[PDB]
């Protein structure tokens, strides 16, 4: 147990080339069906190859900040099946690196990971997908803006910068609900089914933080705490998966 | 009795790379209805059939996708432990599992063809009449201007049998050493690919260049490069 | 110190690879279990340790109950463990395979976490791979990093599983040299591997386990002069 | 026949683990290989076969030059070879992990092919294992399928590299057994184990590698009356 050490090196260099591996995978496929969509209707001469193109090339930091939950998930979990595959991690866990040791050298490795993702979505992905209305439509919001939304707008009244506050706080739950079906003898079980176990059981997570955020209209719940429910309701059964 | 065995461990590793990559796409235009319900001004009784109805202009570009992704999880899968190199070294050669990643492709190219002509226009005769030029299902009648049809609906399928090919070579790389990191150049030829071929038809079609002529030169350069790179025993 | 297993039972498919075993070690004595590739000396290894779970063990440190403890529980109360299946880390060194478990043992400064990944390389004669990597290794040699890697912990109740696998003739009474100096420093092991000629030259007794039962238990002297045992075991005329 | 490898050479950082090497096997002899965890008796395995490809070697079946061929059309030529490290197919069964590699060796019909797999399992007593799986075996167990699979092919100069790596003091006299009645049918093994007293008490010359180089060569009751051998190998007053 030291800060940093040389396992948290090894873990996170693993799982590191495996979420800048799906990530290029998705946002690059979502920047294929945004150039086809674009190019089918072009209509007039500015819409052609470049230009209609460059539309797409100026979107993808917007297309990382909504495709970083679901690549960092999917790639926590390919990183960590090549380590339980390989029997390289129940020699971690036979000398004294406990299973919540391990989940926290993921912590130490994504955490910093939405905060970048955090620090391009709200600087330079507004900016962008705003100048790519400009070269589109020359002849033809954001999260610090919402703080100017508080008030003076005249489930809804506060609740969509605080399920955007902590998203590091909600990518985190999802990781620790995929690595704890990963654990298990490696006889019987193939490792087929503990990482398809792993991204369904941390996608049912990912569709209850935009059905049960808007749901204020109940009692009267405060919205800024009462969006920090689902996260915290699976992360005390979560610290439980890893402990039994 | 091992063609059997080298499918299996593709086709179900296909299924569980499509149904996940269809989720996450999915969530995507999921989430894209709760910024078109309260701000849109529209109501919610057409989401639940334009789910469903949105899917074969997806299923159309991922179903070649998770074809070749699906091969180099399960081909890599089988050269670190060492499964392939006694396949060798009993008899048969590295045309065999080119073979068995050929019997499978069929298996893709069928279903990527119902997917093109059987319900790609079908799903714009329900988009267009709940939730509102080119989607009929046989072109060799008539001889409209907008030829992009018939090269673009054709070599979606041509696409399953190339990619499945030029993805053999592309995953011996771990005998002892070296890294698992081999789908970087796979995935970076699959986007050059749909930057030209996708997109030769509205900047090289509709009356600008012929999309039979350099829709198939862009199509045979890209098959003789899955060919001089899976035969490279007897260069010179 | 006594890590004492009792009852024993596992059966996968309704098979019962294990029947009733019952194995009790001390601390500074090394027992082997022995037997064909039949018996399951390593499903009883995982039982143990806590891979598997159990059907009807009871396992006891002297005077507790980690029967249901998981597998990191019981590797911080001294159990050791060492598989048989190649587990090195692969991409680390085999400088940074020793040191990667020396971050754990709370009571080595920087100093002594130093002296210690130096000194396991010269008792091991692995000092001249101190950093080529993990995957080019070589036989015997990945399994001198794996045994080093084990000792490294510093535990009780070691459960080596083969650690003679095909090592050398030079490096096993190199191994067997240090296996008995910490035999005498208190920490008991549990040898398990097949060439019976190094592993019962060390031992102080047997569990001689066959398909799922004891079938002997003594001195090494005695274990060869059993008729029973060389049936099933030890070939014939050894 | 005779299989022959003349001045082999492998270095990797400049390191030269394979230094001038020159092994020579006939037809129906089998031959040690045998050193350390040093001399790289696997990476000259690997160069003979053809998985790496090789620095200044030479590599002749009797007549030929087969020094620049790929590894499976040297397998059709007849070198077969086990490797190290546990290589099973892990999802077909143990009946299905022989039948795989029935399937070639094209003039065996569909009755012979399923009675050479049916008495392969009886040779190497793994016939209550018939339909398991490759994942969940054990040990020895998934060594001698390995084995009974090797032996399958029915090639020529076998390169059985560690056959014996944790058998059972049984089945290595029950394997010894048919490696020698397979050299009476014209078949020629090199066997590279560590165990120096059932590698030994079967084979008829030896070569001694260290660190790049032989060091000895001769008859087996030679080689333990050489005292640079018991220096580098063999312990110390072994018997
Ligand atoms: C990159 C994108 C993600 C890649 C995901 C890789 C997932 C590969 C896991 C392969 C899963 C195999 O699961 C099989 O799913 C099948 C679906 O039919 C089950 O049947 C089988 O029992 C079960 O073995
Ligand atoms: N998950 C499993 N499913 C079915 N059978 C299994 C499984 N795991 C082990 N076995 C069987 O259980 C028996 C003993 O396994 P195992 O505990 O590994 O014995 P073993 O001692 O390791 N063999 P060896 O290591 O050479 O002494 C063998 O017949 C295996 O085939
Ligand atoms: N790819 C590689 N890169 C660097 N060093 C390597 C590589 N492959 C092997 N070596 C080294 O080469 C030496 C011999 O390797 P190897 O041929 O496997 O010997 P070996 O005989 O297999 N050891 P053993 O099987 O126990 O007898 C060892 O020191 C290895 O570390």
């Amino acid at each position: 147990m030291q800060p940093f050490g040389v396992l948290d090196r090894y873990i996170g260099k693993t799982i590191f080339t495996t979420i800048m591996m799906t990530l290029f995978m998705l946002v690059s496929l979502s920047g294929i069906i945004k150039f086809v969509d674009q190019l089918k209707k072009a209509g007039q001469g500015s819409y052609d190859a470049l230009g209609a193109g460059m539309y797409t090339l100026l979107s993808v930091p917007k297309d990382v900040q909504i495709f970083f939950p679901m690549a960092a998930l999917l790639g926590a979990l390919l990183g960590l099946g090549m380590l339980a595959q390989r029997s390289e991690l129940v020699v971690m866990q036979a000398s004294g690196f406990t299973r919540m040791q391990v989940a926290l050298s993921v912590m130490k490795t994504a955490i910093p990971l939405v905060l970048l993702t955090m620090a391009i979505g709200e600087w330079v992905a507004p900016q962008g997908e705003q100048m790519a209305r400009n070269y589109r439509a020359q002849a033809m919001l954001s999260i610090s803006g919402l703080h100017n939304y508080v008030k003076y707008l005249k489930g809804r009244y506060q609740l969509n910068m605080w399920s955007k506050i902590f998203q590091p706080l909600s990518v985190a739950v999802m990781m620790l609900m995929a690595l704890s079906f990963i654990f298990g003898p490696l006889r019987s079980v193939p490792m087929g089914v503990r990482v398809v176990t792993g991204i369904s059981f941390g996608f049912v997570f990912y569709v209850l933080d935009q059905i049960f955020g808007p749901l204020t209209l109940v009692y009267g719940i405060p919205p800024i705490i009462g969006a920090l429910l689902p996260s915290a309701s699976f992360f005390l059964i979560s610290l439980w998966l890893l402990m039994r | 009795i091992i063609i059997r065995y080298l499918v299996r461990e593709t086709l179900k590793s296909q299924l569980a790379i499509l149904f996940i990559l269809l989720l996450i796409f999915f969530c995507q235009k999921l989430v894209r209805i709760l910024g078109a319900a309260v701000d849109g001004d529209i109501p919610a009784n057409l989401v639940l059939s334009l789910l469903g109805l949105g899917v074969p202009e997806m299923a159309q570009l991922i179903l070649p996708l998770s074809l070749f992704l699906g091969l180099l999880m399960t081909l890599g899968k089988l050269y670190t432990e060492s499964e392939i190199t006694v396949m060798h070294a009993c008899g048969l050669s590295k045309a065999v599992l080119v073979k068995a990643a050929m019997i499978l492709a069929v298996f893709t190219a069928i279903v990527a063809a119902v997917n093109v002509m059987w319900a790609g226009p079908w799903s714009s005769r329900h988009q267009d009449e709940v939730l509102e030029m080119d989607m009929r299902t046989l072109w060799n009648t008539d001889t409209d201007r907008a030829r992009a049809e018939l090269n673009w609906r054709i070599t979606l399928v041509v696409t399953v049998f190339m990619m499945a090919l030029m993805v053999v070579p592309l995953s011996v790389v771990n005998p002892r050493q070296g890294r698992v990191l081999s789908m970087l150049p796979a995935m970076l030829l699959y986007l050059l690919f749909f930057l030209i071929q996708t997109s030769l038809k509205s900047n090289g079609g509709k009356g600008k260049l012929d999309p039979t002529l350099w829709m198939w030169t862009v199509n045979l350069i890209y098959l003789a490069l899955a060919i001089v790179l899976n035969l490279w025993d007897t260069v010179f | 110190a006594t890590l004492t297993a009792k009852n024993l039972a596992k059966a996968y498919k309704g098979r019962r690879v294990v029947e009733d075993v019952s194995l009790t070690v001390n601390s500074g004595e090394i027992v082997g279990l022995l037997g064909p590739n039949g018996a399951g000396k390593t499903t009883t290894f995982y039982m143990v340790v806590g891979i598997v779970p159990r059907d009807a063990g009871n396992i006891i440190i002297d005077d507790d109950d980690i029967s249901l403890l998981p597998l990191h529980a019981r590797a911080r109360r001294g159990i050791g463990y060492l598989p048989q299946e190649a587990s090195i880390f692969r991409r680390l060194s085999v400088y940074d395979n020793l040191m990667a478990v020396l971050q754990i043992r709370d009571d080595l400064s920087a100093e002594q976490r130093e002296d210690r990944a130096n000194e396991l390389m010269e008792e091991f004669h692995i000092e001249h791979l101190r950093d080529s990597m993990g995957q080019s290794l070589s036989g015997g040699e990945r399994r001198r990093v794996e045994i080093a890697r084990a000792l490294a912990a510093n535990p009780k109740f070691i459960l080596l599983d083969e650690p003679f696998a095909g090592v050398d003739p030079i490096s096993v009474i190199d191994i067997k040299r240090i296996i008995e100096h910490l035999r005498d420093s208190g920490l008991g092991v549990l040898i398990t591997d097949h060439n019976v000629r190094e592993t019962l030259a060390v031992c102080e007794r047997a569990y001689i386990v066959s398909q799922g039962h004891l079938i002997a238990h003594g001195t090494p002297t005695e274990i060869l002069q059993d008729e029973h045992v060389k049936r099933v075991y030890l070939g014939e005329d050894f």
